[PDB]
């Protein structure tokens, strides 16, 4: 019923109206506390009532510290009518969200001489990997790879794909497999399929999540998803800084009602969730009304609005 | 008159492909000498740091090198074979063209990417440390010297192969501070050079970009890591680490080209191995000597085998034996 509502930077505040409007078109049962932008304990207090925030974009991931929201799930899947140089992919990227070179660790040691740490530890390393595991099988997917720099990185991917090989075992039910980064990159672009669900550091993952995004269709369209022990926060997959930072009217909704459509999905109103699904997947199918970045010519309430016609159409 | 090439064959089908390498250049009639070493790094004085004098010696007079696959070492301490190559003639940058090849059938067309990676610093660097039980350091260091360097390098590439654009790519927003200095060492080389377009764009946004259209790429220039996935990354778009060559450039006018597929021992010895990576990179080898209509005529036939179809090695997808194909550049540039 209550979540938390973020809106974030650029569109992020017009593609969370898209969302309110096919809630609403949907009769969907769930109020949201917006929070528009210290202020942060607002928002946490917020999320330990609630626990489930749908959000837009050391900045923010002190956000990420707070809420402890160190698993980040981002969903690449092939949407039917959609059309790109890889079709009927479906695989999951799982990606630790706090550690790495992400927390702004650099110095001058001398003149022109600059030192950037880069921290990863047991504790996440394994967390993520035990995530990973759960995940796959709480979902029926087949093996996990984990992605690294363990013959460059020794002490710290290598601590890393360490602990991923301790899970590994205790989940003898899922293949287990391990790829380099460079070349885990070489594959995807050309044979994604043999790959299911991938498990990386932070860094790795914003890498694959765009270049997985790419694949599938862009940022307008892939969804993400971000855990912790007790919160899920949904929001897009591909984050890179010119997201969808650039337009009015013009963003693709098709990214965040998927993604609200996941969230639904985790607050176990699955019927919902199941409906605006498919309405999502279906109006994309049909081709008559896309937005400019799936190559269609269509404003962004043009491609909501007729995503309630069809979704209120679905409700009778 | 005649030059002569440091050649280092490796391991595993290296010495099938450059054979095939030697006799293609011989039917081109390429003023081409070749002095054979090989690399494999010898246990110092107490350890294991360095590679046989003969080849440094042979590689300082020669100044250029064709390098093939090499075995990934199994001893307990042996550190990577190209890091020991890397240090001994300070190889900063590795430059890697990729370009869709006509007869070779991949869902992207129409691709012309030049990555340059910084090839001494970054996040691989041999700092890491075990800072307290279970939580590991890894240093990433960014300096002003070897960035310049490597901006330098890109824009003047830029300008001896008539390429239009220079892209900086970069994750200056979260490592503020180092990949700060490398842009701001970039921008100071773009505003000596206005004759080259020059424009910086994120790692994360540009692999997005890469996937979906890679038309809108010339020459990137980026720090180490970035680099070493982005350049397999395009790989992937043209066809694989078969078909992609890669130069070296280092210090003393020393440059080593090689190709950078594995050994492949599955199929060594058994004349089924496709030496286009390795010519490819013998063609950037011919064109940073000068020998441009050499490198031109035994490139053109290189692309016209392929773009045939007839004579096709089984990793591309035919069922030809390397002798073969080698065979028919041979036969196909003579007359040219
Ligand atoms: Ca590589």
């Amino acid at each position: 019923f209550p979540v938390t509502m973020l809106p974030g930077d650029g569109v992020g505040p017009e593609l969370m109206h898209a969302v309110k409007e096919v809630f609403k078109a949907a009769a969907v049962p769930v109020e949201f506390q917006e929070h528009h932008l210290e202020k942060l304990e607002q928002v946490l207090s917020s999320m330990k009532e609630n626990k489930v925030a749908i959000i837009g974009k050391s900045y923010d991931m002190r956000l990420r510290r707070k809420l402890d929201l160190f698993a980040n799930v981002v969903h690449v899947k092939s949407l039917p009518g959609y059309m790109t140089r890889h079709n009927n992919l479906d695989l999951v990227i799982i990606r630790e969200q706090t550690e790495g070179e992400y927390s702004s660790l650099e110095h001058e040691s001398a003149r022109g001489v600059i030192e950037c740490l880069k921290i990863v530890t047991r504790a996440k390393s394994q967390r993520i990997a035990k995530f990973a595991f759960d995940y796959a099988t709480k979902k029926g997917r087949g093996k996990v790879t984990a992605v690294h720099k363990a013959n460059i990185m020794k002490l710290g991917d290598g601590l890393f794909l360490q602990c991923c090989e301790e899970v590994a075992e205790l989940y003898p039910k899922i293949k287990f497999e391990t790829m380099i980064i460079d070349n885990c990159c070489m594959q995807l672009v050309q044979n994604p399929y043999q790959f299911d669900v991938l498990v990386m550091p932070n860094l790795y993952g914003n890498i694959i999540d765009n270049l997985a995004a790419g694949l599938v269709g862009g940022a307008g369209v892939v969804p993400g998803e971000s855990y912790s022990a007790e919160y899920a926060v949904f929001e897009t997959g591909a984050r890179h800084p010119f997201a969808q930072a650039v337009g009015r009217n013009i963003a693709n909704p098709t990214a965040m009602l998927l993604s609200a459509s996941n969230m639904l999905r985790h607050l176990n109103l699955e019927y919902h969730s199941s409906m605006i699904a498919d309405a999502v997947k279906k109006v994309i199918k049909v081709g008559k009304v896309r937005t400019s970045d799936m190559g269609g010519y269509a404003t962004c309430h043009d491609f909501t609005e007729e995503i309630c016609r069809r979704v209120k159409d679905l409700d009778e | 008159g005649v030059q002569t090439v440091t050649l280092i064959p490796g391991d595993g089908i290296g010495p099938e492909i450059s054979a095939a390498v030697m006799k293609i250049f011989d039917a081109a009639k390429a003023p081409i000498q070749w002095e054979e070493r090989n690399v494999t790094a010898i246990q110092g004085p107490g350890g294991k740091w360095m590679i046989p004098s003969e080849a440094k010696e042979s590689m300082d007079k020669n100044k250029m090198g064709l390098k093939g696959p090499l075995k990934t070492p199994i001893a307990a301490g042996h550190p990577s074979m190209n890091l020991l190559l890397r240090k001994t003639f300070d190889l900063y940058a590795n430059v890697r063209p990729c370009v869709s090849i006509e007869g070779y059938k991949t869902p992207y067309t129409d691709v012309n990417i030049v990555t340059i990676r910084e090839n001494t610093e970054g996040e691989y660097s041999g700092i890491e440390h075990v800072i307290v039980d279970g939580v590991v350091q890894s240093i990433k260091l960014i300096t002003e010297g070897a960035s310049k360097r490597i901006a330098e390098f890109a824009f003047e590439y830029a300008r001896n192969n008539h390429r239009s654009n220079v892209t900086a790519v970069h994750k200056a927003n979260i490592m503020r501070m180092s990949d700060g200095l490398f842009l701001q060492k970039c921008r100071e080389v773009a505003e000596s050079c206005k004759d080259i377009k020059f424009n910086e764009m994120y790692l994360d946004t540009v692999c997005l970009n890469m996937v979906q259209d890679p038309s809108q790429f010339d020459v990137l220039v980026m720090p180490n890591l970035y680099g070493d996935i982005l350049s397999d990354l395009c790989a992937g778009l043209i066809g694989g680490l078969g078909v992609t060559p890669s130069g070296n450039i280092g210090a003393n006018g020393v440059a080593i080209f090689e190709s950078v597929h594995g050994t492949a021992p599955d199929i060594a010895g058994k004349d089924m191995a496709n030496p286009t990576a390795l010519l490819l990179s013998a063609v950037m080898m011919l064109r940073h000597m000068g020998l441009f209509d050499h490198a031109a005529r035994i490139e053109a036939a290189c692309f016209a085998t392929i773009k045939d179809g007839k004579s096709l090695t089984k990793d591309l997808g035919g069922n030809a034996k390397c002798s073969d194909f080698t065979e028919e550049i041979c036969r196909r540039v003579k007359d040219l």
